[PDB]
Parts: structure tokens; C-alpha cells; sequence
């Protein structure tokens, strides 16, 4: 039926892992013991879970994602936290060394004998699910251990399952802020290896999440907790179409094929419109047509980019709650009379409505907002090479004054592969204005 | 587990070791007598990292008392921590070095590796997989620098894939007691350079300016000032013992502080150091932590990189903290000294941050730096030893124990190496 | 006295740290001095006040009467 | 009322099992306190003699 | 039911049985009295293996006191435990030794044999069924060796099929204080091996070393020796006596530990020694116990057998153990030295496991070994013998007893041969 695996690498993935599936046990009611009340809704675990959980014959949601990590440290606490009952011991793949944020550690060093215990996982969740559309793999470019690992696996599970989706989550790199200099490295590893296996990837930056944070929600001392409840928040509303249904329903497979046009691009951005602090939306109404105005504003986006110095080309909004479309054609009609949106002349539509009549919830102690009607905003413009335009100058300079590369060559590799990405990000960057220019 | 076993060597680390153990057990909560009073869950998971549990609750200290004296030692065993340390780890010549360097290197070592090896090896089985080792001695010190040169080389060959983590301090720049003194760093710096892969500079001279600065104090002991590097080495040590955000592996910060092989000689920092009335005329806020972690004064290491650039800076924070204070500050004190970094690298921070503060005091950090202010260190002792080698003084003894002026002609060469690499890649 | 050697260099500590605790309503008392990052993301307990008023969960039994066995054929 | 009573004997089960470990760990911290109070009267027989 | 009746002969062996049995008695918690304040069942119940009980709660010793000095007798009598032996035990004659070999082989002991095989056939008879005879002596011990060597060859014809349990000490190397000890050593060790069917070998000169290695005390009793050794003996003995799944026979063991018949001289293994801080700063575990178990230092009947290889190797563990521990541990030393055994037998190694712990610490162990090391023992004295043999010093006392050059003759042809025999199968 219609059901997924999510994958969690690295400690960067490890909490978001812990806040959505802390996210996604309220609005199913599941208690931190592990069971329902007395009323009825287990069985052969076939229910509102049965997508997202296996609360089996024996009565306990057994959530369908995979935690797998090199340092004990947080995992250690996680598992002594509060739904660690929940969480099956060794599906928290933990390990015993780190990746110290090389590429290669992670890849060669260490990521042999514990795939196979990995790959053992996966084909135990393999033959019990059913119709499995794909998986959800949430990870991180600046990676120092997210990089190395995930990118052996990625290959392991595309060349044994290739019929299926492979959904990529991963935070962007900061522009300008740069929390470590071999970030470049892995990060233009990453994607060479994944352009050519990796099916849909989508990216965010967490600079820009800040921004909204003391922009609309008036939060200048935010947490991590917000900001994982965010994007958290984000893939529950994607996910929101499996749990719910709505007008029409749309999946992930017609998402990929209606997103990405050509090949080797792949990489959409995300969007959320009703981000907003409880006292606005309490003496300020929501409507279709101003959160509109508001997913499609220059600076509600969490990428470093400008719309007007690209051209759009995919539009996605995914309606999660109380919506007509009578207003909601007319308002996407006037966003088509608008002269700013640059859309290209190839794609005469490029708009992938999704509705579904949940409104999103608050959740305890949270900080989120009170939404009757919300959207889901996926899109694709090419105002986005200027990011790898900003990561070749930043790797330039780095790999012709050849930093770190005793380190490297050290454990044995060489700058063959490094060569390798330079042309493969001219290649991509080339395709960019090729598909620019009309 | 990854864990740690640590050397205790010259007679500085004799009072070095001696604070640096007693700062850990105590912040941990063990008594004196050694048996631990159960308090803190997570300082009761991680004292596994140094420590190994014997009976009754005492977590043995898993380091190695190493010198040729016994009144030094029986000093420290007849401390308040003597009985929290082993007399099987206490190791000892039957010579009195005479602060020799050489005999320490070939006379009176060749006696005692054999040793040493043999013990430092019963606690390598003891233990499962480590890190590596940290050494606490000086370069100035002539027993420590005549031992530790000998061990560090010893050390590398049998485990090439470990940290060998260095603690030395720098003698007075302007008065070094020790007149063969430029002789023995010259010799020791020879091998350390070519065995280390990191190492602490502290100097003596900048300590009791600090007690000028902010202590104010007149007259504190020596003890004193083991307590403040103490403190400062326990900052860095507070990563892996602790969780909290923050990656703690020093190979995870060696590679963020390492670009180029012969960068080994580091700097240290700490967070906040308070004067009596200020004690209360101080409002903990991470600017102004910042800007006094940032002040030439609160540098403690060498002397003012004023004089040079910055190669890379790297902060670990201890307290309650989070990720923006520590972003817009970067971002400030990024715009506030853009030019005086290196335009070879930009991004050069690395910061890290612990959400365990130390026991009393909530907001604080340690600082590591690499800048180009070493320059003027090793300039230093360019005209000392060439001046007293222009002339040979106090030669007959290294003769009569077998040395010849050859060994030095590549040592300075190596060392005038060092000069121009640091020279060049900035200059 | 849970002091080294008390006024030490650097600050130290002295009050009795077992009375060093805060609760919240939906919480247990915490040590205020060992409060982590990472325990934030269960510390509340839920009310049944923050659900959704409505729930409409997609129910499948009478599709698996017909999924475990295979439709009819000629 | 299969799935009700496998449920219930599990922690019925659970709860044995702590409660032999917790006794577990009692006994041995005992010849523990044992052991450091026969170091203790050795120190102490020593100091006469 | 199967018992064993002890024989305690010489002037070493007067202390050693004494200390020895005052051990079991302490161990089975008998006062010196003889009243048992019974405490522990199954000491209780297994301690008919070696004493019978008189009337009144008495446990009577099955051993035999034999001499020929009252004073070293009247001294036993008189200490801690001689009311628990009996004048129908205290059995001597009616001359003095002067240490001479063959007057009390052929002399004294013709008068003398007679009453003690009588005597040892009358605790035969009182006893229903014997696994055998177990001897404590010297070698260099003229009147231990004179007796011992003639009641080994009757006591072979009158039982062939028991134990022949032999306990000799080797003496010094370096010195042997009786110069007419090579020929003793030599006659006696002849006799033995043909007679013998087990043989332990000590030497006091490790025992010296171990004083020195973790007694530590400098100056102690030889009877703490006494302590040392007996322990070793309580614990090969505590596998019959014991409970738990141990294969205890001799034979069970002797088949194990002996692949060809001449094969009789074998050395013991003990388990932790521990000084005086270490006691408490021990963390004990298997681990560290085989390691100290298979060191060289622990070492302390011949030599180190690090100059040759190892045929034949069994420890007896004694404590709440298990069998996997004891097993990876067993693993880990084929890995740890796999080319210092033979080719010709692996898995050398056999283990047995006593579960209950003795009385004073819980984790322990004994180990028996048939190692390549006394090449260097018999060989020493060949040198010995042969240039005191070279110019007959010393011949005219032996002369007039009635022995000739010719029995010597023989007796170090079977040494060589023995010495080739060991030589050949190992090299
Ligand atoms: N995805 C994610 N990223 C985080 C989180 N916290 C900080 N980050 C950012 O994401 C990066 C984390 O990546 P890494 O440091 O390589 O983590 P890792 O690969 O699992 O290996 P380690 O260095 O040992 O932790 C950092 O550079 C941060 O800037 C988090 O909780 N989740
Ligand atoms: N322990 C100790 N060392 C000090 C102190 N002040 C300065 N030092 C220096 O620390 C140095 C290092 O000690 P060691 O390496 O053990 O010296 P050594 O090899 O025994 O020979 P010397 O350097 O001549 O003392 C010494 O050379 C001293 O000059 C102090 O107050 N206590
Ligand atoms: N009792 C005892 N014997 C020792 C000691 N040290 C070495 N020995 C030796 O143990 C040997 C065995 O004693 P016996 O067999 O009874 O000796 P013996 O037949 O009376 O003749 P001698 O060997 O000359 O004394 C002696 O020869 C001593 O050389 C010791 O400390 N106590």
C-alpha cells in the first residue's frame, strides 16, 4: 500500500529524525508508553500508522526509519530519552568512530562492515512492507559525518533497488558562514556521486530560517527545537497527502515527474507560507490570497536567492486544510497576469495544486502558529547556480593553493576525483543558463 | 570507548600533572580518598575517557609519573591526591640528571625506557582503543625535554595512528635561569618538531602579567598558575568527556586546525578571568565574553600576534549557549578585524560549543590559536644559540657525554626551516 | 565543603547542588545545572488540549478482505 | 483477548527481570563494602604490630 | 570412597607439611585444638579426602613425620598444630644425619624402613581406596633423599597401581651451601625417574626474586615461603576436594598433562600476587589474571621457560567464574604466542574449574606447566658433576660406606640420556 522508509545519517540528521517522528506521534495521539487507551485501533497494524508506523499484533507503533550514526554520544542520550521504548535498539545504528569530516573516511574507512549490518536492516523492512513507494533520506552536505556514509549506502541501495524513489533532505551550506573550510570538500563530493543515483534532492539553509524566525514569528533567541519543528512541520505536510486525503491527492511520484524537467537537475525549493507569530494570526485573518503573496515574496524563501535575477520553472503548492478552489484558481490566475513572476516560456503551465482538508496543528510547547489553511510550496527557478557560482570560487582558490591535502592523500586518495567535480559543476552550472536561455 | 592516557614528565609536570589530576577528579566529585560520591549522571558515564574503575568505587587515574628525583615525587605522593595515584605508575632513575639534556637523552635514559615502555604498555592493553596521549613537561626543562624526546619518538613507531598530544611551556623570554637552556630547547625542538603533531606553548613571563591584569592578587603561589593551565587543559578536555552539540574528537579539530604538516605550535585562551569589584560589575553576555576572550591582554601564550596575522582561530564554549550568539559574534568580530586574517584562508573559525558549564561558573569558552606571532619566539632564541655557539660556551660537557657540534648545524637549520615556512606562507 | 581549595583562580562552586532544581507544570524538577540541549524534545507532558479537533484517519479494512487474496478471473 | 493477556504477562515478565538485576547489583556492592572494610581492618592490624 | 595419606620427610619437608597442613586446617576452619567450629558444608563434606576423625569432632592428619633430628621434630611438636599429630606419626631413628646421602639409603634407613612401611600399610589398611601417595621433600636433601629414594622403590612394588606424588624442592643454582649436593641431586634424581610418576620442581631463588617483586617486605620468614608454596599445593588439591564441573583426578590430569612416561618434572603456576597498595588498586578481572598468570615474572619454580618452547601447559582456575571468559582468554594466548609451543601437539592448553572461591579473595587460579626449561637445571649440574667426578673430591666418605665410581657412572649416563631425550623432542 502507501508506505515509506525514512532514513536519519549522521548526528546533523539525527534530531530532526527525533523532532518529526516527536512531531508525528501527536497528531496520531501516540502516548510515549507506546499504546493507545482503551479504545480500539490496533490490530494487524493496518491504520492511520500503518503508512508511517507498524504498531504490529503486539500493540506498539513501531515508526519506519532508520537512525544511523558513527558517535555514540548522541545517540546514547536519545536512546535514554523519553520514546526510546519506541524506537527499536539497533535501528540506531550507532557506531564507535567518527568520519572527522572527510568525504573519503566516511566512504572507504569505515562504511564497509557496517552497511552490511545496514543492509541487513533494510531488507528486514523490506519484506515487511507492502507496497513501500520509496525512501526518505535526511542528511547534510556540510556533513562530517552525514557526507561519507550516506553517500556508500545511497550507491548500495540504488544498485540492488532501482525501480524505487529516493528522496533527498539535506541542510545547504551557509553562503558566507562557513563553521568548517573542508565543508567545500565533501559538500562537491556529495554531489557528483548523487547527481547520477540520487532521484530528488531538496535543500534549505538555515541562516534564512533565523531570518523568519525575528522577521514574522518575533523570535530574536530561537532554539534548534523551532527550527527542527519547521522543517519538521515541512515534511509532515508532504507526508500529510499518505496520512490524509483531500479534494485530489497527489504522491511523490507525481511530484518528481512534474518537478524535475531534464535530467542530472533535480533540486526544487521548499516553502511555507503561514509562518507567522501567535499574535498576528490572532488579531489578523488568513486567506488564500495574501499567504499567496506571501509564498511567492522574494525574501519568504529560506535559499539565498533572488527570483528576479533567474526564470521559474516549477510551481507546486500543496493546500493542507480548509480551501475552495474557486478563490484559489482565480488568485493562481492573477499570479500568472503578475509581470514580476518570470516563469519560462517553455512550460506554459508549471502549477502542481495538492489539496488536502487538514489544517495544520499546533503543537505542545510549540511556537508555530494557529493554521486553518496552509500551502506547501515547492518550486524551481534558476536563480539557484549563483550557490555552486559561489561554492567553485570558494573551491578554486582552495584546491590551487591545495589545502588539506596531505590530510587526504594521507589515508590514501588522491586528486583525481577532486579534478573529476570541478568540470562535472562546469557541466552543471553550463545546463543551468543552457536551460536559461530560450 | 575512545579514552586517554596521559604522561606526566619533567619536573613542571610533576606540579603540572599534580593540579591537572586533582582539577578532574574534583569536578567529577571524587573525594580525596578516592571513593566517588555519585552526583552527576553524566560525569559518572564519562570518567571512562581517562580513568578506569578499580574496587570501591575508585576510578584510577590512567597516567604515568615519570622523573629521576624522589623528593619531587614523594612531594606529590604526600599530596592530597598522592593516594589517588599508583605506585606502580610512579617510574624512577637512581641519577640525578644534573638538568642535562643529553644524559637525559642517551646516558641516563637508556636505563629507564626499557621501563617505561614496559608500563606505559600494560596500560595499552588495560585499555581498549585510544584516542591517543597528552604529555605534560616543558621544553625548557632538562629532564622532561631529555625524557620526552626520547619517549615521543619511541611512541610513534609502535602506534603511528594515535594523537600525541603535547604540553610544554615556554621559559622566560627575557631571564631563563638555565644558562645551557637555549642548548636543550634547540636539541628538543630538533625531534618534536619531526615526532609531534600538535603542541601547547605557554610562557611563564605572560602569567604574571595576567595576575597584574585581572588577579591582582601580589603575591599567589605557582600553584596558582598549574591552576590556571590545569583550567585551560581541562577546557579542551571538557568535549569529550561532555555532551552537548560540539564535535570533540581532536582529529575532528586537528584537521580543522592543521592546514600544512609543520603547523604545530598552538595557542591557548580562556574565558572570563574577573578582578574583585569587577566580580560584580560584570554582566555575563557572550559579547562580552567575546570581547574578552578576544583581548591582547587576555592573551596568555607568547606574546601579542599585533605584531602578525591570524592563520586560523578555533573556540569551544562551555555553558548554556546557542548558535546565533556565537554566528553574529563571528560575523562581528569578522567584520570588525576582516584585513588583520590571512586572505589565504577565509571562514578560518571553527567553533564549538558545550552546554555542561563547569561546577560553579555557567558562561564560559577556551580558545586555541594559530597566528603568526611564533616569529618572534624562535627569533628569539636564533641569537641566543647562535651567540653562544659562536663561541661554544659550555661545550666540554656534551663532548665528554659524546655529542658533537654536528647534530646542532642541522638542528638550527631546521629550526631557520621553520623560520622561513611561517615567514613565507604569510609574508 | 564541595570546594578544591575554595576561591580558587578560576570561579568554583560551594551551595548544595541537590536543592538546585526548577519544575514546570507538565514537567518533573530538573537539575538547573545539568540541563541539556537534547532533553528539551520530551521534557513537556501533552494535554489533551493541543490535539486537533477533527480526525479523519483512512480506513482500509474492507480493501485488504480483497488485497490478501487475488480479484476474480476467467 | 489473545493480544490483551500476551501484553500484560510482558511487563508482569519486565517487571521480574529489574527486580532480580536490582538485586543483582545490591548483593555485589555488598562484598564491595565487604571487601574495603577487610582492606580496611589490614591497614589497621598492621598498625599495631 | 577415594583418600590420599601424606608422607613428610627431610629436614625441609618437616616445615613445609607443617605450614602446609596448618593452611587446610585454616582453610576448613579448624582451631589448633582440633575441635572443627564447622562453618562450610562442603569443606565439611569433603574433607575425608585427606584426614580421617578421631573420637570427639578430631580430625586426624593422614600423614607420616619421618627424621632423624629430634630437635626439628620437637620444634614441630611444640608448634601451632602438633597436637593434631600423633606420636604413633612421629617416627625417627636412633643416629644423626650429617646430611650424607647413602647412610641413611643404605645405612640408617635399613633399620628404619621397617616401622615405616609398617606404619604407612597400618593407615593403608584403615583406609578403603587411595587414589595414592603424595611426597614432600628436597633433592638436595640428604636425609629427605636417602629415605625418599628407598621408600619410592618399595612403596612401587607393594602398590604399583596409585599416585607416586612426589614434592622436591630444587636447590640454589647460584649456591648450593652443601658441596657434596651434586652428588646427592644426581644419585637421588636417578632413582627418581624410574620410581616416580609425578614430580614438582621449586627453587627458592625465584621465590628470593618474588619477595623482592611483589612481597616487597625485604626480609621475611622462610616459612612465608612455606605460605607460598603450600598454596600452590592447597590449590592443585582444592579440584579434589571442591565441587563444580572440574575434572580433579590426578590421572584425569595426568594423562593430560604427560604425553610420553619419562616425562615426570613439571612446574607450578599461581594466581594474583598482589602488594600492598595494589590490593586496592586491582580491578580484578580474567583478563588481567591470565596476564599475570602467563607472565615470566610470575615465574618462580626453575627459570623462565622463554629460552625453550612449551609442551604441555594446565591451569586450574578457582573462583565464581565461567567457562566463556576462561575460554576467549584461552584463545587469546594460541594467538597471542602461537609459535612458542610445539608443532607437534596444539591446543596444548588444559583447563579445569573450580567454583568455589577461597577463603581471603574470590578470583584465583593454579597453574601446572610441562614446558622446555630444565635443559638448563639437569645440564648446570652436569657441569657440576663432571669436574667433581674429574678428581673424585670428596670420594673417600662415600668410599667407605661401600660405594663405588661405577654407580655414578650410570647415573649420569641416564642424566645424558635424559638430557639428549629433552633436547631431541623439542630441537
Ligand atoms: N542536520 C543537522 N545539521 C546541524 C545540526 N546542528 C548543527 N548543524 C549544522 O550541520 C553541520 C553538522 O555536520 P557534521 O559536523 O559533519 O556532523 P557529522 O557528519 O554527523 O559528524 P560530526 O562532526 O562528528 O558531528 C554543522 O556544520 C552545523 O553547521 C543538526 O542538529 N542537524
Ligand atoms: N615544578 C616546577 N617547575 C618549574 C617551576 N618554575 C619553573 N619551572 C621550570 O619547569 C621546567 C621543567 O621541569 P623539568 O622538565 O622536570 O626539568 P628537569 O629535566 O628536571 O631539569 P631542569 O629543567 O634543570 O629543572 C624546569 O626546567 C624549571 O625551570 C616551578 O615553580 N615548579
Ligand atoms: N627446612 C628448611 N630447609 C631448607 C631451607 N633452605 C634450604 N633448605 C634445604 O632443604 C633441604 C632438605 O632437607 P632434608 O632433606 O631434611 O636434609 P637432610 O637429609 O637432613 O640433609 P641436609 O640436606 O644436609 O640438611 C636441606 O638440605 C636444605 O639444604 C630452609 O629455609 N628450611
Amino acid at each position: 500500500m502507501r508506505e515509506c522508509i525514512s532514513i536519519h545519517v549522521g548526528q546533523a540528521g539525527v534530531q530532526i529524525g527525533n523532532a518529526c517522528w516527536e512531531l508525528y506521534c501527536l497528531e496520531h495521539g501516540i502516548q510515549p508508553d507506546g499504546q493507545m487507551p482503551s479504545d480500539k485501533t490496533i490490530g494487524g497494524g493496518d491504520d492511520s500508522f500503518n503508512t508511517f508506523f507498524s504498531e504490529t499484533g503486539a500493540g506498539k507503533h513501531v515508526p519506519r526509519a532508520v537512525f544511523v550514526d558513527l558517535e555514540p554520544t548522541v545517540v546514547d542520550e536519545v536512546r535514554t530519552g523519553t520514546y526510546r521504548q519506541l524506537f527499536h535498539p539497533e535501528q540506531l545504528i550507532t557506531g564507535k568512530e567518527d568520519a572527522a569530516n572527510n568525504y573519503a573516511r566516511g566512504h572507504y574507512t569505515i562504511g564497509k562492515e557496517i552497511v552490511d549490518l545496514v543492509l541487513d536492516r533494510i531488507r528486514k523492512l523490506a519484506d515487511l512492507c507492502t507496497g513501500l513507494q520509496g525512501f526518505l533520506i535526511f542528511h547534510s552536505f556540510g556533513g562530517g559525518t552525514g557526507s561519507g556514509f550516506a553517500s556508500l549506502l545511497m550507491e548500495r541501495l540504488s544498485v540492488d533497488y532501482g525501480k524505487k524513489s529516493k528522496l533527498e533532505f539535506a541542510i545547504y551550506p551557509a553562503p558566507q558562514v562557513s563553521t568548517a573550510v573542508v565543508e567545500p570538500y565533501n559538500s562537491i563530493l556529495t554531489t557528483h556521486t548523487t547527481l547520477e543515483h540520487s532521484d530528488c534532492a531538496f535543500m534549505v539553509d538555515n541562516e534564512a530560517i533565523y531570518d523568519i524566525c525575528r522577521r514574522n514569528l518575533d523570535i530574536e533567541r530561537p532554539t534548534y527545537t523551532n527550527l527542527n519543528r519547521l522543517i519538521g512541520q515541512i515534511v509532515s505536510s508532504i507526508t500529510a497527502s499518505l496520512r490524509f486525503d483531500g479534494a485530489l491527492n497527489v504522491d511523490l511520484t507525481e511530484f518528481q515527474t512534474n518537478l524535475v524537467p531534464y535530467p542530472r537537475i533535480h533540486f526544487p525549493l521548499a516553502t511555507y507560507a503561514p509562518v507567522i507569530s501567535a499574535e498576528k494570526a490572532y488579531h489578523e485573518q488568513l486567506s488564500v490570497a495574501e499567504i499567496t503573496n506571501a509564498c511567492f515574496e522574494p525574501a519568504n524563501q529560506m535559499v539565498k536567492c533572488d527570483p528576479r535575477h533567474g526564470k521559474y520553472m516549477a510551481c507546486c503548492m500543496l493546500y493542507r486544510g480548509d480551501v475552495v478552489p474557486k478563490d484559489v484558481n482565480a488568485a493562481i490566475a492573477t499570479i500568472k497576469t503578475k509581470r514580476t513572476i518570470q516563469f519560462v516560456d517553455w512550460c506554459p503551465t508549471g502549477f502542481k495544486v495538492g489539496i488536502n482538508y487538514q489544517p495544520p496543528t499546533v503543537v505542545p510547547g510549540g511556537d508555530l502558529a494557529k493554521v486553518q489553511r496552509a500551502v506547501c510550496m515547492l518550486s524551481n527557478t534558476t536563480a539557484i547556480a549563483e550557490a555552486w557560482a559561489r561554492l567553485d570560487h570558494k573551491f578554486d582558490l582552495m584546491y590551487a593553493k591545495r589545502a588539506f591535502v596531505h590530510w587526504y592523500v594521507g589515508e590514501g586518495m588522491e586528486e583525481g576525483e577532486f579534478s573529476e567535480a570541478r568540470e562535472d559543476l562546469a557541466a552543471l552550472e553550463k545546463d543551468y543558463e543552457e536551460v536559461g536561455v530560450d | 570507548m575512545r579514552e586517554i592516557v596521559h604522561l606526566q614528565a619533567g619536573q613542571c609536570g610533576n606540579q603540572i600533572g599534580a593540579k591537572f589530576w586533582e582539577v578532574i577528579s574534583d569536578e567529577h566529585g571524587i573525594d580525596p580518598t578516592g571513593t566517588y560520591h555519585g552526583d552527576s549522571d553524566l560525569q559518572l558515564e564519562r570518567i571512562n575517557v581517562y580513568y578506569n574503575e578499580a574496587t570501591g568505587g575508585k576510578y584510577v587515574p590512567r597516567a604515568v609519573l615519570v622523573d629521576l628525583e624522589p623528593g619531587t615525587m614523594d612531594s606529590v605522593r604526600s599530596g592530597p591526591f598522592g593516594q589517588i595515584f599508583r605506585p606502580d605508575n610512579f617510574v624512577f632513575g637512581q641519577s640525578g640528571a644534573g638538568n642535562n639534556w643529553a644524559k637525559g637523552h642517551y646516558t641516563e635514559g637508556a636505563e629507564l625506557v626499557d621501563s617505561v615502555l614496559d608500563v606505559v604498555r600494560k596500560e595499552a592493553e588495560s585499555c581498549d582503543c585510544l584516542q591517543g596521549f597528552q604529555l605534560t613537561h616543558s621544553l625548557g626543562g632538562g629532564t622532561g625535554s631529555g625524557m620526552g624526546t626520547l619517549l615521543i619518538s619511541k611512541i610513534r613507531e609502535e602506534y603511528p595512528d594515535r594523537i600525541m598530544n603535547t604540553f610544554s611551556v615556554v621559559p622566560s623570554p627575557k631571564v631563563s635561569d638555565t644558562v645551557v637552556e637555549p642548548y636543550n630547547a634547540t636539541l628538543s625542538v630538533h625531534q618534536l618538531v619531526e615526532n609531534t603533531d600538535e603542541t601547547y606553548c605557554i610562557d611563564n613571563e605572560a602569567l604574571y602579567d595576567i595576575c597584574f591584569r585581572t588577579l591582582k592578587l601580589t603575591t599567589p603561589t605557582y600553584g596558582d598558575l598549574n591552576h590556571l593551565v590545569s583550567a585551560t587543559m581541562s577546557g579542551v578536555t571538557t568535549c569529550l568527556r561532555f555532551p552537548g552539540q560540539l564535535n570533540a574528537d581532536l582529529r575532528k579539530l586537528a584537521v580543522n586546525m592543521v592546514p600544512f604538516p609543520r603547523l604545530h605550535f598552538f595557542m591557548p585562551g580562556f574565558a572570563p578571568l574577573t578582578s574583585r569589584g569587577s566580580q560584580q560589575y560584570r554582566a555575563l553576555t557572550v559579547p562580552e565574553l567575546t570581547q574578552q576572550m578576544f583581548d591582547a591582554k587576555n592573551m596568555m601564550a607568547a606574546c601579542d600576534p599585533r605584531h602578525g596575522r591570524y592563520l586560523t582561530v578555533a573556540a569551544v564554549f562551555r555553558g548554556r549557549m546557542s548558535m546565533k550568539e556565537v554566528d553574529e559574534q563571528m560575523l562581528n568580530v569578522q567584520n570588525k578585524n576582516s584585513s588583520y586574517f590571512v586572505e589565504w584562508i577565509p571562514n578560518n573559525v571553527k567553533t564549538a560549543v558545550c552546554d555542561i558549564p563547569p561546577r560553579g561558573l555557567k558562561m564560559s569558552a577556551t580558545f586555541i590559536g594559530n597566528s603568526t606571532a611564533i616569529q618572534e619566539l624562535f627569533k628569539r632564541i636564533s641569537e641566543q644559540f647562535t651567540a653562544m655557539f659562536r663561541r661554544k660556551a659550555f661545550l666540554h660537557w656534551y663532548t665528554g657525554e659524546g655529542m658533537d657540534e654536528m647534530e646542532f648545524t642541522e638542528a638550527e637549520s631546521n629550526m631557520n626551516d621553520l623560520v622561513s615556512e611561517y615567514q613565507q606562507y604569510q609574508d | 565543603a564541595l570546594c578544591v581549595n575554595p576561591g580558587n583562580p578560576v570561579f568554583s562552586c560551594m551551595l548544595d547542588p541537590k536543592t538546585l532544581h526548577t519544575a514546570t507544570s507538565l514537567s518533573k524538577a530538573q537539575m538547573i545545572m545539568y540541563k541539556t540541549s537534547a532533553s528539551q524534545y520530551g521534557a513537556f507532558s501533552p494535554r489533551p488540549f493541543f490535539f486537533p479537533c477533527k480526525f479523519l484517519p483512512q480506513e482500509q479494512a474492507f480493501t485488504e478482505h480483497l488485497k490478501t487474496t487475488g480479484f476474480y478471473q476467467n | 483477548r489473545r493480544q490483551r493477556e500476551m501484553k500484560q504477562d510482558f511487563e508482569d515478565q519486565m517487571a521480574l527481570k529489574e527486580l532480580i538485576l536490582q538485586a543483582a547489583k545490591e548483593e555485589e556492592e555488598t562484598f564491595k563494602k565487604a571487601m574495603l572494610a577487610k582492606f580496611a581492618e589490614d591497614d589497621r592490624i598492621e598498625l599495631m604490630n
